[PDB]
Order: structure tokens, then C-alpha cells, then sequence
């Protein structure tokens, strides 16, 4: 995409996750399976609600046109008549159109963004604990148990803490 | 002629407010009113050209 996440190097997307529209799945010796970020998806819910809010509601006024007859020495009030509500309605079906292809645009490219956004956001907190795989995956240089993969999820994994075992665990 | 008339009738109309007169009088070639249109309920409307039909 814009921001590279998808159909960059996460390549494909999964199934096996319904909790929301992004997130993460690990492999513990402990355990193993699919959990989608809270925060990040909630964010993205909202701001798209409020793009279809936004647009839907940017015609609420908009030009709406009814009826008229005239004689037959009428023709200019009439061809100007129809001049003008044709214009507008041209002028409308533009707006409208292109407002839906841009939004759209935007819409996507921002999902990518909340993505890529979402795995730096990670990787800045972990990075020396562990290898990207350039996949979108980071492997572990220590264990990370399940109390705190979800303490990654949370946003403190106890950097310090981690640290050691895969200081001296690392190189080889 | 036309349906068989080579005659005409011009019509004309008005709005005759609450309250106001209308006087006619002619020496020949008056078509009068035996009626009028009140006015009776005003609003949001329209004439709608179509070859359709009520359902």
C-alpha cells in the first residue's frame, strides 16, 4: 500500500481473527492464537464512523429541483430552466462522486498507515530482545511467557527486566 | 376549423382576495363563472407528469 503494510511485507491478511481489524497471533510453548489490538481497531472504527457521518451529512442541504411548464414563446426561459438544473445536478453528481473516490483513497491508505504505525510501535518497544523476521513477525531472543506477550499487547513489556537473558542469549 | 370551431375562447383568471369584490359586466362575448375555488388547504405540493397510474 501507501504506508507498505499490506501487500507489502504482512503480504496477506487473516481469517482467523473476527475481534477486529488488526492485531496479533504468537507462538508460546505455552500457547498459541489469534488476539486483535483493542485501542488501534477502536481508533479506526471511530474515524471512519466519522468519515461516513461526515460525508453522508456534507449533503444534507444540497440542490433538489421541482418541476416547471412554459409556453411556446417561453423557449429561452425554458432552455435556462433547464441549462440550470442540469448544471447543478452535474455539479452535484461531480462533488459527490469524487468526494466518495477520495475518501475512499484516504480511507484505505489509512488503514495501512494504522498498520505499519501499529508494528513500529512494537518494534520500538522490543527491538533488541528480538529478530524481525521482515515478514512482520519478530522472533524472541529470551521468552516471553503469556502474562507478558499481553503485557506487549498493553504497551510495557518490561524492557530492563528482559533484558539480560537475551543480551548474552543473542549473538551465537 | 377546429373540432369543427373557427370560433375561439380566450380565459383568463385571478386570485380574489378574502374580503375583495369581482365585478363583471359585458355587452357580449362574456363566458362567465358560475363558480370559484376556494382555497382551502395550502402546502408543500407538486404536478406530476406521468403516464402511470394509482395503486
Amino acid at each position: 500500500g501507501l504506508f507498505g503494510a499490506i501487500a507489502g511485507f504482512i503480504e496477506g491478511g487473516w481469517q482467523g481473527m473476527v475481534d477486529g481489524w488488526y492485531g496479533y497471533h504468537h507462538s508460546n510453548d505455552q500457547g498459541s492464537g489469534y488476539a486483535a489490538d483493542k485501542e488501534s481497531t477502536q481508533k479506526a472504527f471511530d474515524g471512519i464512523t466519522n468519515k461516513v457521518n461526515s460525508v453522508i451529512e456534507k449533503m444534507n442541504t444540497q440542490f433538489e429541483a421541482v418541476g416547471k411548464e412554459f409556453s411556446n414563446l417561453e423557449r429561452r426561459l425554458e432552455n435556462l430552466n433547464k441549462k440550470m438544473e442540469d448544471g447543478f445536478l452535474d455539479v452535484w453528481t461531480y462533488n459527490a462522486e469524487l468526494l466518495v473516490l477520495m475518501e475512499n483513497e484516504r480511507t484505505l491508505d489509512f488503514h495501512d498507515s494504522n498498520v505499519k504505525n501499529l508494528y513500529d510501535k512494537v518494534r520500538m518497544q522490543l527491538r533488541d530482545n528480538v529478530k524481525e523476521l521482515g515478514n512482520g513477525c519478530f522472533e524472541f531472543y529470551h521468552k516471553c511467557d503469556d502474562e507478558c506477550m499481553n503485557s506487549v499487547k498493553n504497551g510495557t513489556y518490561d524492557y530492563p527486566k528482559y533484558e539480560e537473558e537475551s543480551k548474552l542469549n543473542r549473538n551465537e | 376549423k377546429v373540432n369543427g370551431q373557427g370560433g375561439r375562447m380566450e380565459f383568463s383568471w385571478t386570485l380574489l382576495d378574502m374580503w375583495d369584490t369581482i365585478n363583471f359586466e359585458s355587452t357580449g362575448n362574456l363566458i362567465a363563472p358560475e363558480y370559484g375555488f376556494k382555497i382551502s388547504k395550502r402546502g408543500s405540493s407538486g404536478i406530476m407528469k406521468t403516464e402511470g397510474t394509482l395503486e
